[PDB]
């Protein structure tokens, strides 16, 4: 009577667990990040349903215990049946966790691979900018090219570093949380961090490149200015000429420093402008 | 020698450079060989990134990564030295290939070679290894006076 009912109810739960384990819960493997999102959402509702059924299972256990403790002749049979409902229910709980572990992994790995591919593609684009051979047609131009690049270097740096940090943190959350693909993920992290370090250097050398171009143009710009000032004095006081002579001494020093960096035709142009400047200066003296 | 990851500045004073990541990769740009401050880049590219990689016959194999030195097409006033590590290795023969613009690969040849090294160095002091020491380390020495887009070590 209470007994007959206990059996009907036990068969019911067993049938319910059977159905969840083999037909409601799924083996599908998500194709992309989007498919994983979908599957994980569906699986968490399903897992919530399994969790709730826990109420029934406990009510059955409490009823069975009541029947055994009441000295019912089938107490042995009833307890054994409950032993089975409990086991099968715990089994269903294991299948659901495992699947959830798997979908979380598949989803994270997808998310991370998108984030990484994008950040790496980004870095590639920024390298291209750093690889510009452009040196500047004239002083006004290099001044601008150098200035624009300093701007580019700082933003590229600021924004890049934040992006790299986030991906590095995301990767550590995954590894530290324990993730079947940690080896691969770490590999990705290494590749990402190297690309970043290379880019920073590439940006840096481009800066040094433009600064050199800047000096070369600054020098030829200064020489012509000086030749004009010397000319204005000739065509024309002692204090003005002295101040000019200090600038000449200064320009000569610059010319020496630069010759050190150039050779062949350019080194000749540098030396030649120095000689021209001293020659005009002597003429004035 | 100071390390680089993929790039460095060099001018007329020259300089000797090794990769921080890969000690055996070395670039020596002797004094008075580079005409201006110039930004040198050097990357080791995987062959399958190239749209046309080196054509190989049956018993041939690549023995390094592709080496991209830049700026592409740079001319020096006198030979520069590059040392590239390679894999252990057919004809137990290593050759250096170069492609100017990336589509055609030819074997690399220099006027100079082994004995001109002292002269090449222009009085700078570096120890370059025994040709036999290089063989033991599994490193090739390339003497070139310009940068092709790519260089590579192969086995024929
Ligand atoms: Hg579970
Ligand atoms: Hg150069
Ligand atoms: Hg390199
Ligand atoms: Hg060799």
């Amino acid at each position: 009577n209470e007994a007959q009912q206990y059996y009907l109810d036990a068969d019911e739960a067993e049938a319910w667990i059977g159905e969840q384990e083999l037909y409601v819960i799924s083996d599908e493997i998500p194709k992309d990040e989007e498919g994983a999102i979908v599957m994980l959402k569906r699986h968490l509702r399903q897992q919530r349903a399994v969790e709730d059924y826990g109420r029934n299972i406990k009510q059955l256990a409490s009823r069975a215990q009541g029947l055994l403790s009441a000295g019912h002749p089938e107490g042995e049979q009833i307890i054994r049946l409950q032993g089975q409902v409990d086991k099968h229910y715990a089994g269903l709980k294991d299948v659901a966790c495992e699947r959830k572990r798997k979908l979380e992994n598949m989803y994270h790995l997808f998310q991370l691979k998108r984030e990484t591919d994008d950040l790496e593609q980004w870095i590639s684009e920024k390298e291209l900018v750093a690889s510009s051979p452009e040196m500047g047609q004239d002083f006004d131009h290099v001044t601008l090219l150098r200035d624009k690049f300093r701007d580019f270097a700082r933003e590229t740096g600021a924004i890049g570093q934040e992006r790299v940090d986030n991906v590095n943190a995301f990767i550590e959350r995954l590894i530290d949380a324990g993730h079947s693909e940690a080896a691969t993920i770490a590999e990705w992290k290494d590749g990402l961090n190297e690309m970043w370090a290379d880019l920073l250097e590439l940006i840096d050398t481009r800066m040094q490149l433009l600064a050199a171009s800047y000096d070369l143009h600054r020098y030829f710009y200064t020489g012509a200015e000086i030749l004009g000032l010397i000319d204005e004095k000739h065509r024309e006081f002692e204090r003005d000429v002295h101040l000019l002579g200090v600038q000449v001494q200064q320009f000569q020093d610059v010319a020496t420093r630069l010759q050190t960096a150039y050779a062949g035709e350019k080194a000749e142009a540098i030396q030649n402008k120095e000689q021209e400047v001293s020659a005009a200066w002597q003429a004035l003296l | 020698a100071t390390g680089f990851l993929v790039s460095f500045m060099v001018d007329a004073r020259g300089g000797s450079m090794r990769g921080s990541r890969h000690n055996g990769l070395r670039v020596v740009i002797p004094p008075r060989t580079c005409a201006a401050p110039t930004r040198i880049t050097c990357r080791l590219v995987k062959p399958q990134k190239l749209s046309t990689p080196p054509p190989l016959a049956e018993e041939e194999g690549l023995a390094s990564r592709i080496i991209a030195l830049g700026p592409t097409g740079a001319q020096f006033l006198s030979p520069v030295i590059v040392e590239i590590p390679h894999f252990a290795s057919g004809d137990r023969e290593l050759v250096v290939l170069r492609s100017e613009n990336g589509s055609v690969w030819k074997e690399h040849r220099s006027r100079y070679g082994e004995s001109y090294l002292d002269q090449i160095l222009n009085g700078m002091d570096e120890e370059l290894g025994s040709l036999e020491e290089l063989e033991k380390k599994r490193v090739c020495r390339i003497i070139t006076t310009d940068f092709p887009l790519y260089f590579v070590i192969m086995s024929r």
